[PDB]
C-alpha cells in the first residue's frame, strides 16, 4: 500500500538532509592537484605541508591536496578528473637543466598540461624547487646553461626584477631564464581564463603554504572578476 | 628475428579478413525501410549529486540504478519514483566506475585509488576491498554474486573472487590503458576497449585472448555487446563509432558525421539492437540506426559532456549521466 | 492630435520593451537549470520587479497622462501609487543587493561560498520585498502620505483627479529608503571592487609585464552605475526639492523625471544579462 | 617478449570465419525478429509506459 511510499519518502528526506550537510563541507573546501616530475621535490613539499591525499587548513580554509603516483606514462587519461580543482601545483627542479634534459621534459609536461582541452580554466601554481642546488651549479664552471639551452646566450636579465638580498648576477640570470621559459609557455597559449604563478622555493622554506593560500586567493578573485566584465 | 614472423602473421590475418569481406553491411540493409525519426523527452530528471558523474548502471529490474560521482557519494536511485534509496559514502572522492550486481545485493565502486570496493546493500559497508591493480581502475561488471571482472590503468584486466578477495585469473597482453569492458549475455566472454586502438576479446574460463580488432585510429572510451552477443560497438575519440563482429572479425559499419568532431564517451544498444545510443563531448547524445549508420535522433539537454549511458534490461528507458550533476532518463 | 499620438507611441514602445526584456530574462532563468544561481535569484527578483512595474504602473500612468484624467476609482489611484512606490523601491534595493553580492564575491572569495547559499539567498529577497512593501503600502493605504495643503485636500476629495501630493516626512523617508542609501552602498562596494580589479591588474603586469599576457573595469562600472545614477538621481533630487521648496519644481518636470527613472527598468536586462550563458539562452528561446 | 606476441598471433590467426554476408544477415534477422519487443524503437502506450 502507501506504507512503502511513505517509508521511501522518509528515506529520501533523510538522504537529502545528509546530502545538504555534506554539501556545506564540500563547497567549503578547496581541492588542489600536486602534479610534478619524480624526485623533483614533491615529497619535500608534501612533508612541508595509488593516490595520496593531504589535507591542510590555513586561515580557517580547508585545502585538500591530491598527489598521484600512478603509472609512469605520458597519456595521462586520468587528468580529466581534475578539471574542477582550484589549482594545479607544478613542482619542478630548476637545478636539473644539465641532468638527463630533465628541464626540457618538465617544460614539455607543462606545455601538455597547459594546452589540455579539459584544463582550459584551471590555473597552475609553479614551484621552481632546488633553488640552492641551481645556484651551486651556476657558480661552478663545470656545466654551462648556454650549452644545454642555446637561447641562454642571447638572453639578457630583465630590466625590472626582484633580486635577492644576497644573490649573484649569474644565478639571478639563470633563475629568471628558468622562470621565463615556463612563463612564455603559459603566455603563448593563454586566453585570460587561467594564469601561471611562478615561485622560487627552497627545501628550507616554511611559508610555501602561505604562498599557495595567496595564489589560490588570487585565482578565485580573478575568476570572480572575469565572470563579470572586469579585469 | 621474430618481428618478421609477427609481420607475416599480421599480413595473413589481414588477407584472411579481406577474403571474408566479400560484401558490406550497407549493401544488405539498403533495401530495409529506414527506422524514421525518433524523438526522446526527459521523463524523469534525477538530482542530488554535488558534482560531475562518471558512471551509472541499471539494476536487474529497471526500477533501480546506481550512479557514481566524484562527490565521494554512490547514490542508488529509484527511477520510477525519483527517490534516493541509498547514498553510499566513499573512502576516496575520485571514482571512475560503478556496477550493480544482477542479484541486486552488491554494488562495485572504483576510482583513481587502485582498490575496488564492493558494498553490501542488504544486511551498507564495504564487504571487500579488492586490491592488486596498479593503474587507475576503469570499469567493473558482475559475472555473478561472487565473481567480478575489473579493468585498470595498467594493461591487465583481472577477474576477481569476492569471497576470497584474490585474482582468480588475469587477462594481460594489451598495450594501452584499458578504459571499458562489456560482458556477454551468456557471461562467458567479454571485450575491452582501451587507449590503444585495439579492442580485444577475452575468454573468461580459459583466461586467454581470442580475437583482436584494430579498426579505430584513436583511444577507445566505450564498448558494448550487441544484444545477440555476436557483435559489439566501440566508441573512440576519433568521433567515430564502429560495429565489429565476432564471427567475421572485420569491422562491419562505421558511425560518423562531418559535423561532429568530438569524441564518444559512452555507447549502448537498444533491446532489439536497432538503435545505437552514443554519448558525445558535444553535451548531447546521438541515436544511431545500427543497420544503416544513419542518425535517427538527438538527445540534447545536458549542460556538460555526457559521461555515462545505459539502457534498461526491459528496454523501456535510457538514462544519461553527464558531467552536469543531473541524471536524465529518456524514453 | 499629432503630438498626443506620438507620446502614446513612445510609451507603448517603452511598455513593450520593458515587458519583452523582463519576460525574456525571467523565462531564461526559470526554464534552464544551468542559469539558476545565487546571483541569478537576485537577478530574477529585479526582473520580477521591473516586469510588475511595466505591467501595472507604466501603462496606467500612460493612460492617465494621455487622458489627463483618472477614470478609475480613488482606491485604484491609491493602489496604483502604492504599486509604483513598491516597484521602484524593490528594483533599487535589489540592484543594491546585487552590488553587495558582487562585492562579497570579489573582496572575500574564500568565504563567499559560506555567506551566500540557496536558502540564504531567499531570505535576502524576501527581506528586500518586505522592506519595499513597508515603505510603499503602509504610508499610502493607511493614509499617512496625504498632504495637508489646500490643493492636496481638494485633489484627494475629488475621485476623478489622481496626482501625487506628499508630506515632508514621507517624501524624505521614502527617498532615503529607496535611492540614497542604496546609492551610498553601491558607491562603496563598487569603489572597493574597482580597487581590487586595479590591484589584480597591477599584479598581472608585475608577473607578465614583458610578455603581452583598467579600461574594461572602468567601462563596466560606468555602464552599471552611470545608467542607474543618470536614470534615478535626477528624479530623486527634485523629489526632495519640490517638498523642501513648494514652488521650485513644476509638475511636468516631475513627471518627466519620474518616467526617465521608469525606463531604467527596461535598461536593466541590457546591463545585467549580458553573459554568454544569457546570450545562448536568449538565442535558443527566441529562435 | 616478442615470442609471446608471435605465439598469440599464431594462436588467434588459426580460427574459422564466416563471410560478412552471413553475419550481416544474422544481425538483420535478429533486428527484424526482435523489433516488436523494443520499447524504444516504437513508443509504448501511456498505460504501458512506467515513467509516463
Ligand atoms: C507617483 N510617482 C511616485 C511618487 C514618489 C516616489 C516614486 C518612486 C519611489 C519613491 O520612493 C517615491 O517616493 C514615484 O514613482
Amino acid at each position: 500500500q502507501r506504507n512503502e511510499e511513505k517509508a521511501q519518502r522518509e528515506a529520501n528526506k533523510k538522504i537529502e538532509k545528509q546530502l545538504q550537510k555534506d554539501k556545506q563541507v564540500y563547497r567549503a573546501t578547496h581541492r588542489l592537484l600536486l602534479l610534478g616530475a619524480g624526485e623533483s621535490g614533491k615529497s619535500t613539499i608534501v612533508k612541508q605541508m595509488g593516490i595520496f591525499e593531504t589535507k591542510f587548513q590555513v586561515d580557517k580554509v580547508n585545502f585538500h591536496m591530491f598527489d598521484v603516483g600512478g603509472q609512469r606514462d605520458e597519456r595521462r587519461k586520468w587528468i580529466q578528473c581534475f578539471n574542477d580543482v582550484t589549482a594545479i601545483i607544478f613542482v619542478v627542479a630548476s637545478s636539473s637543466y644539465n641532468m638527463v634534459n630533465r628541464l626540457q621534459e618538465a617544460l614539455n609536461l607543462f606545455k601538455s598540461i597547459w594546452n589540455n582541452r579539459w584544463l582550459r580554466t584551471i590555473s597552475v601554481i609553479l614551484f621552481l624547487n632546488k633553488q640552492d642546488l641551481l645556484a651551486e651549479k651556476v657558480l661552478a664552471g663545470k656545466s654551462k646553461i648556454e650549452d644545454y639551452f642555446p637561447e641562454f646566450a642571447r638572453y639578457t636579465t630583465p630590466e625590472d626584477a626582484t633580486p635577492e638580498p644576497g644573490e649573484d648576477p649569474r644565478v639571478t640570470r639563470a633563475k629568471y631564464f628558468i622562470r621565463d621559459e615556463f612563463l612564455r609557455i603559459s603566455t603563448a597559449s593563454g586566453d585570460g581564463r587561467h594564469y601561471c604563478y611562478p615561485h622560487f622555493t627552497c627545501a628550507v622554506d616554511t611559508e610555501n603554504i602561505r604562498r599557495v593560500f595567496n595564489d589560490c586567493r588570487d585565482i578565485i578573485q580573478r575568476m570572480h572578476l572575469r565572470q563579470y566584465e572586469l579585469l | 628475428q621474430l618481428r618478421q614472423e609477427a609481420e607475416q602473421l599480421k599480413n595473413q590475418i589481414r588477407d584472411a579478413r579481406k577474403a571474408c569481406a566479400d560484401a558490406t553491411l550497407s549493401q544488405i540493409t539498403n533495401n530495409i525501410d529506414p527506422v524514421g525519426r525518433i524523438q526522446m523527452r526527459t521523463r524523469r530528471t534525477l538530482r542530488g549529486h554535488l558534482a560531475k558523474i562518471y558512471a551509472m548502471h541499471w539494476g536487474t529490474d529497471s526500477r533501480l540504478l546506481v550512479s557514481a560521482s566524484q562527490d565521494g557519494k554512490l547514490i542508488i536511485w529509484d527511477s520510477y519514483t525519483t527517490n534516493k534509496v541509498h547514498a553510499i559514502p566513499l573512502r576516496s572522492s575520485w571514482v571512475m566506475t560503478c556496477a550493480y550486481a544482477p542479484s541486486g545485493n552488491y554494488v562495485a565502486c572504483g576510482g583513481l585509488d587502485n582498490i575496488c570496493s564492493i558494498y553490501n546493500l542488504k544486511t551498507v559497508r564495504v564487504s571487500r576491498e579488492l586490491a592488486g591493480h596498479t593503474g587507475y581502475l576503469s570499469c567493473c561488471r558482475f559475472l555473478d554474486d561472487n565473481q567480478i571482472v575489473t579493468s585498470s590503468g595498467d594493461t591487465t584486466c583481472a577477474l576477481w573472487d569476492i569471497e576470497t578477495g584474490q585474482q582468480t585469473t588475469t587477462f594481460t597482453g594489451h598495450t594501452g590503458d584499458v578504459m571499458s569492458l562489456s560482458l556477454a549475455p551468456d557471461t562467458r566472454l567479454f571485450v575491452s576497449g582501451a587507449c590503444d586502438a585495439s579492442a580485444k576479446l577475452w575468454d573468461v574460463r580459459e583466461g586467454m585472448c581470442r580475437q583482436t580488432f584494430t579498426g579505430h585510429e584513436s583511444d577507445i572510451n566505450a564498448i558494448c555487446f550487441f544484444p545477440n552477443g555476436n557483435a559489439f560497438a566501440t566508441g573512440s575519440d576519433d568521433a567515430t563509432c564502429r560495429l565489429f563482429d565476432l564471427r567475421a572479425d572485420q569491422e562491419l559499419m562505421t558511425y560518423s558525421h562531418d559535423n561532429i568532431i568530438c569524441g564518444i564517451t559512452s555507447v549502448s544498444f537498444s533491446k532489439s539492437g536497432r538503435l545505437l545510443l552514443a554519448g558525445y563531448d558535444d553535451f548531447n547524445c546521438n541515436v544511431w540506426d545500427a543497420l544503416k549508420a544513419d542518425r535517427a535522433g538527438v538527445l540534447a539537454g545536458h549542460d556538460n559532456r555526457v559521461s555515462c549511458l545505459g539502457v534498461t534490461d526491459d528496454g523501456m528507458a535510457v538514462a544519461t549521466g553527464s558531467w552536469d550533476s543531473f541524471l536524465k532518463i529518456w524514453n | 492630435e499629432v503630438w498626443v499620438v506620438g507620446m502614446g507611441i513612445v510609451m507603448s514602445l517603452i511598455v513593450l520593451a520593458i515587458v519583452f526584456g523582463n519576460v525574456l530574462v525571467i523565462t531564461a532563468i526559470a526554464k534552464f537549470e544551468r542559469l539558476q544561481t545565487v546571483t541569478n535569484y537576485f537577478i530574477t527578483s529585479l526582473a520580477c520587479a521591473d516586469l510588475v512595474m511595466g505591467l501595472a504602473v507604466v501603462p496606467f500612468g500612460a493612460a492617465h497622462i494621455l487622458t489627463k484624467t483618472w477614470t478609475f476609482g480613488n482606491f485604484w489611484c491609491e493602489f496604483w501609487t502604492s504599486i509604483d512606490v513598491l516597484c521602484v523601491t524593490a528594483s533599487i534595493e535589489t540592484l543594491c543587493v546585487i552590488a553587495v553580492d558582487r562585492y562579497f564575491a570579489i573582496t572575500s572569495p574564500f568565504k563567499y561560498q559560506s555567506l551566500l547559499t540557496k536558502n540564504k539567498a531567499r531570505v535576502i529577497i524576501l527581506m528586500v520585498w518586505i522592506v519595499s512593501g513597508l515603505t510603499s503600502f503602509l504610508p499610502i493605504q493607511m493614509h499617512w502620505y496625504r498632504a495637508t495643503h489646500q490643493e492636496a485636500i481638494n485633489c484627494y476629495a475629488e475621485e476623478t483627479c489622481c496626482d501625487f501630493f506628499t508630506n515632508q516626512a514621507y517624501a524624505i523617508a521614502s527617498s532615503i529608503v529607496s535611492f540614497y542609501v542604496p546609492l551610498v552602498i553601491m558607491v562603496f562596494v563598487y569603489s572597493r571592487v574597482f580597487q581590487e580589479a586595479k590591484r589584480q591588474l597591477q599584479k598581472i603586469d608585475k608577473s607578465e609585464g614583458r610578455f603581452h599576457v583598467e579600461h574594461k573595469a572602468l567601462k563596466t562600472l560606468g555602464i552599471i552605475m552611470g545608467t542607474f545614477t543618470l536614470c534615478w538621481l535626477p528624479f530623486f533630487i527634485v523629489n526632495i526639492v519640490h517638498v523642501i521648496q513648494d514652488n521650485l519644481i513644476r509638475k511636468e518636470v516631475y513627471i518627466l523625471l519620474n518616467w526617465i527613472g521608469y525606463v531604467n527598468s527596461g535598461f536593466n536586462p541590457l546591463i545585467y544579462c549580458r553573459s554568454p550563458d544569457f546570450r545562448i539562452a536568449f538565442q535558443e528561446l527566441l529562435c | 617478449q616478442a615470442r609471446k606476441l608471435v605465439e598469440q598471433l599464431k594462436m588467434e590467426a588459426n580460427i574459422d570465419r564466416i563471410k560478412v554476408s552471413k553475419a550481416a544477415a544474422d544481425l538483420m534477422a535478429y533486428c527484424e525478429a526482435h523489433a516488436k519487443e523494443d520499447p524504444l524503437l516504437t513508443p509504448v502506450p501511456a498505460s504501458e509506459n512506467p515513467f509516463r
